[PDB]
């Protein structure tokens, strides 16, 4: 509780990784014209944030 | 006695007992079941 912070066509992609108590987030937002699957193609995610959480993670869940 | 102690830059404030042996201690203090924070005695 030591930390707090504030700041189908819409495909949003993210990467979440934890290293040395930092939580690193990368992202990419794009239009698509497809439904069942991720489009066959390429672009790179770019860094959003690098948060000093100091906390252990082994499980996660998504909020609808 | 206010100051207390038990990956890099980890912090771990969990209050669960040392299960210091095969016993499932269930929070009960006793032999092989010990409170997880010591203290200094300055
Ligand atoms: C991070 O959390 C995991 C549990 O989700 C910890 O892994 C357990 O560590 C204990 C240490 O006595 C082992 O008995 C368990 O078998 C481990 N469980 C699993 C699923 O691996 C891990 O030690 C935690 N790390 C920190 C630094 O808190």
């Amino acid at each position: 509780c030591t930390f707090e912070y504030v700041s189908f066509k819409n495909l949003r992609e993210f990467v979440f990784k934890n290293i040395d108590g930092y939580f690193k987030i990368y992202s990419k937002h794009t239009p698509i014209n497809l439904v069942r699957d991720l489009p066959q193609g390429f672009s790179a995610l770019e860094p959003l944030v690098d948060l000093p959480i100091g906390i252990n993670i082994t499980r996660f869940q998504t909020l609808l | 006695y206010n100051y207390r102690y038990r990956k890099p830059f980890e912090r771990d404030i969990s209050t669960e007992i040392y299960q210091a042996g095969s016993k499932p201690c269930n929070g009960v203090e006793g032999f092989n079941c010990y409170f997880p924070l010591q203290s200094y005695g300055f």
